């Protein structure tokens, strides 16, 4: 399931900018 | 309610375009052809369009929705240009204020919640390393940010008191919001109903509104970036990403599953990524997790250009066609940039219960007004390690940051 795979994805911190 | 888009005319029509447009309209939703997917009421909408704009004495009083906000906009933009033109600098001093915990930290730099020793007053306080903001070669972008950020007056942005440089370090004083970040209310909650993200939503609506009619881009809708002030009500702050821009720009910036298709291709863009964000936004906030998402940021700009978003089922109808028109991949079709603008979003069927004056002017009953404990509470804010601040004896890069 999709929130399954959101707590997966290393992504439900903080998410930092990228500035290419 | 906007009568000339249900005429599909614009505010300049004139007497026959009126009538024939009505006539145009309504067999178009006739209730004899096209009384069929319950467009019975849009004919009807047409037919109080007519009554008005048919009505010279009508039509002006509804002209003054628009004139009303294009006078708003009018004096906010010379407010700005002044402002502009004359940014205010070394407005204060290191040593005014008491530094007392930190209270975020990271890409840009240090946040940390100050005390002014006499005005007895509490701000947050952005300290950038010059030496560091160099290396990451965001120079131009740290100088836009406090040139926009001292000009700009809206109640949902965060306002700038003080800006000042010493020998290595570019400091920021701003209003001290105490709500905490909508980031760690929303994965507490886990998410938010629909009325709720309709509630923020509107603001950063009227915000974008706003910033755009200044020619300004935001690039960083994100919920980390907003803040929740003790009447529940929204702060954008991190305007280190915006850029003042007439036509296109081409920085690829912004956080990957917040950026619009156009960024990441070479392509240039507009204002119109500022509305696919928003979509983002609304997305995350009334399912708990963003559209996009994938461990790598190439995968979440696969997923980005590819045009598929699956909604959960929860997710409302109206909402669904909210996200599906601020999610198209073709910023030729994206709302917010159309023909009619912003007034696409506004005048929405998501959007046909919330009172746009009424949100301006704070009066809307917040629905969620975060836990106050006084003067310089930090409970509603992580912990950080402390570091201490030094101050070389050689002034760092002065010839880069001039204009600061
Ligand atoms: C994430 N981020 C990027 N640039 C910046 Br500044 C920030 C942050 C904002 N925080 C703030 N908290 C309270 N009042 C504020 N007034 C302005 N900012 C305030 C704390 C977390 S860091």
């Amino acid at each position: 399931t999709t929130y399954a795979d959101f707590i997966a994805s290393g992504r439900t911190g903080r998410r930092n900018a990228i500035h290419d | 309610k906007d009568y000339y888009q249900t005429l599909g005319l614009a505010r300049g029509a004139s007497d026959e375009e009126i009538k024939r447009a009505y006539r145009r309209q309504a067999l178009r939703y006739h209730p004899d052809k096209n009384k069929e997917p319950g467009a019975e009421e849009k004919f009807k909408e047409i037919a109080e369009a007519y009554d008005v704009l048919s009505d010279p004495r009508k039509r002006e009083i509804f002209d003054r929705y628009g004139e009303e906000v294009k006078e708003f906009l009018a004096k906010a933009k010379e407010d700005f240009l002044k402002k502009w033109e004359s940014p205010a600098q070394n407005t204060a001093h290191l040593d005014q204020f008491e530094r007392i915990k930190t209270l975020g930290t990271g890409s840009f730099g240090r946040v940390m919640l100050v005390k002014h020793k006499e005005t007895g007053n509490h701000y947050a306080m952005k300290i950038l390393d010059k030496q560091k903001v160099v290396k990451l070669k965001q120079i131009e972008h740290t100088l836009n940010e406090k040139r926009i950020l001292q000009a700009v007056n809206f109640p949902f942005l965060v306002k700038l008191e003080f800006s000042f440089k010493d020998n290595s370090n570019l400091y920021m004083v701003m209003e001290y919001v105490p709500g905490g970040e909508m980031f760690s209310h929303l994965r507490r909650i886990g998410r938010f109903s629909e009325p709720h993200a309709r509630f923020y939503a509107a603001q950063i609506v009227l915000t974008f509104e706003y910033l755009h009619s200044l020619d300004l881009i935001y690039r960083d809708l994100k919920p980390e970036n907003l803040l929740i002030d003790q009447q529940g009500y929204i702060q954008v702050t991190d305007f280190g990403f915006a850029k003042r821009v007439k036509g296109r720009t081409w920085t690829l910036c912004g956080t990957p599953e917040y950026l619009a298709p156009e960024i990441i291709l070479s392509k240039g863009y507009n204002k119109a990524v500022d509305w696919w964000a928003l979509g983002v936004l609304i997305y995350e906030m009334a399912a708990g997790y963003p559209p996009f998402f994938a461990d790598q940021p190439i995968q979440i700009y696969e997923k980005i250009v590819s045009g598929k978003v699956r909604f959960p089922s929860h997710f409302s109808s109206d909402l669904k066609d909210l996200l599906r028109n601020l999610l198209q991949v073709d910023l030729t079709k994206r709302f917010g940039n159309l023909k009619n603008g912003v007034n696409d979003i506004k005048n929405h069927k998501w959007f046909a219960t919330t009172d746009w004056i009424a949100i301006y002017q704070r009066k809307v009953e917040a629905p969620f007004i975060p836990k106050f404990k006084g003067p310089g509470d930090t409970s509603n804010f992580d912990d950080y390690e402390e570091e201490e601040i030094r101050v070389s004896i050689n002034e760092k890069c002065g010839k880069e940051f001039s204009e600061f």
